[PDB]
Parts: C-alpha cells; sequence; structure tokens
C-alpha cells in the first residue's frame, strides 16, 4: 500500500494473510468472508511465470493479523487449506480477466475482535455503491513504493471506465474496475505489489455495513500520475462465487 | 455472514473509525 496510513486494531477484521509454509513467505493479502472461507485473486495461487502454481498443502492463511511479521499468540488463527478454487475462465496469459480465487478452510475460525467477515454485495448494493466519485477501502502488508511493519489503509474514488481505460494499454473488461485519485486531484494512494488478493472494501451508508465490491488484481507501477489501481469485481462474478460456497452442507 | 460487515470494535462500539467520515461524504 502506497502513500497511505497505519490500520488502526479491528480495523480490517476480514484481512487475511495468506502464507507460504516453505519458505516461509508472504504471499499475497485476502479477504475473510464467513468462518471458512476466503476470498484471494487467482494470480496469487495461479501464475505460472513466476513459478505460482500452488496446491493445498504449499500455502496456509493467517487470519486477524495487524503486524506483517510478528505472530500474534492469542490475536491470529493459522489455517490450512482444504481445496483451492479458481474461477474456470481466469486469463493469466493476457490481462487477468476474472483474477478470483476462493479457499476452503480446513480448520474454521471462530469469530473475535480481531476476526470477523466482510459481506459480499448484493445486486442493490452494487449499483448503488459501486459508482465513480464513490470512494472505497484498499488494505494490505505489501510494498509501500515500488523500490510495512504493521496493516495499511488507503481509501480511493472509483474512477469511471473510459479514464479506466485510456489510462493503460492492457485490455480492461466488464470483469473489472479501477480506482484512485486524478493527477489534478491534488490526492494519491495505491495498492502495490503484495496487496493483490485484499479486499476493496465500501460502508454502506443504508444498513452501514461493510461490503466487498473489488480484489487487488492488477497495476502498472504503483502510485503513479495518471495511473489506477485495477480491482477484480466481485459481484460480476457473484455468479460463480455462490455456485462454490452453497454447495457443501454446513 | 449473517453478522458480516459489523466490526466488533467499531460498529459493535458505536464507534467510528480513523478515516470513515472520507466514505461516507464521498456519495454527494
Amino acid at each position: 500500500i502506497v502513500e497511505g496510513s497505519d490500520a488502526e486494531i479491528g480495523m480490517s477484521p476480514w484481512q487475511v494473510m495468506l502464507f507460504r509454509k516453505s519458505p516461509q513467505e508472504l504471499l499475497c493479502g485476502a479477504s475473510l468472508i464467513s468462518d471458512r472461507w476466503v476470498l484471494t485473486a487467482a494470480h496469487c495461487l495461479l501464475y505460472p511465470p513466476w513459478d505460482k502454481n500452488f496446491t493445498e498443502n504449499d500455502l496456509l492463511v493467517r487470519i486477524g493479523k495487524h503486524s506483517r511479521t510478528r505472530y500474534e499468540r492469542n490475536i491470529e488463527k493459522i489455517s490450512m487449506l482444504e481445496k483451492i478454487y479458481i474461477h474456470p475462465r481466469y486469463n493469466w496469459r493476457e490481462n487477468l480477466d476474472r483474477d478470483i480465487a476462493l479457499m476452503k478452510l480446513k480448520k474454521p475460525v471462530a469469530f473475535s475482535d480481531y476476526i470477523h467477515p466482510v459481506c459480499l454485495p448484493d445486486r442493490e448494493t452494487a449499483a448503488s455503491l459501486l459508482q465513480a466519485g464513490y470512494k472505497g477501502r484498499v488494505t494490505g502488508w505489501g510494498n509501500l513504493k515500488e523500490t510495512p511493519s504493521v496493516l495499511q489503509v488507503v481509501n480511493l474514488p472509483i474512477v469511471e471506465r473510459p479514464v479506466c481505460k485510456d489510462s493503460t494499454r492492457i485490455r480492461i473488461t466488464d470483469n473489472m474496475f479501477c480506482a484512485g485519485y486524478k493527477p489534478d486531484e491534488g490526492k494519491r494512494g495505491d495498492a502495490c505489489e503484495g496487496d493483490s488478493g485484499g479486499p476493496f472494501v465500501m460502508k454502506s451508508p443504508f444498513n452501514n455495513r461493510w461490503y466487498q465490491m473489488g480484489i487487488v488484481s492488477w497495476g502498472e507501477g504503483c502510485d503513479r500520475d495518471g495511473k489506477y489501481g485495477f480491482y477484480t469485481h466481485v459481484f460480476r462474478l457473484k455468479k460463480w462465487i455462490q455456485k462454490v460456497i452453497d454447495q457443501f452442507g454446513e | 455472514e449473517a453478522d458480516c460487515g459489523l466490526r466488533p470494535l467499531f460498529e459493535k462500539k458505536s464507534l467510528e473509525d480513523k478515516t470513515e467520515r472520507e466514505l461516507l461524504e464521498s456519495y454527494i
């Protein structure tokens, strides 16, 4: 997270750290949508050029964390992965279209002050909130610059589609949205490498719940003028998310 | 899942976070 600030404790209780077993390495961010299911970006799990093609027993999730490096005794919860789910039409070779992956946990987590799930948006909420000029929130332990000790937080306005499309040469899809300040708006901030899988959340003024509208997917550099971070459109792909989660008995 | 999006240390405590208002004010 570039040009942001430290998270408050319990500010992002749905924040999940995707962690490699061997060697011990922070891999990606992620979101907690139930005691059992974790949402992330697909290129965290499957991006073959970077030797990323992980199976279930390669990875673990760390839930409820604030510190990047420090283990937190009675705060964080570590769970193994039962099954990895990647969108059927995920496109890693071109533009990271449908950059979305679900993870089933072997060990379900108990909710606390530091652990709590984020809502997935229904159609009306997504239509009412996912609009240009409206600000969302991005969290992560990713890079502070292009080149943190604790979780980082930045609020970014959703950018209209023509501006997202013109800012880049990479092909834009309706399964994406971009966010960030325009150069003539003065303010700044962006996601960066390491932030992927991290939630792009918005607070509803109607029921004052937090909804995850996006997943940190891709971008060109970090916090560059005239450039915008691109996010997986969660609701556009909510039809796949529904099929995966509603499959099994409780 | 039924209690999603309500933070124990914020919404459930009736406490506003550091930059929460930046989101609410952008809906104009």
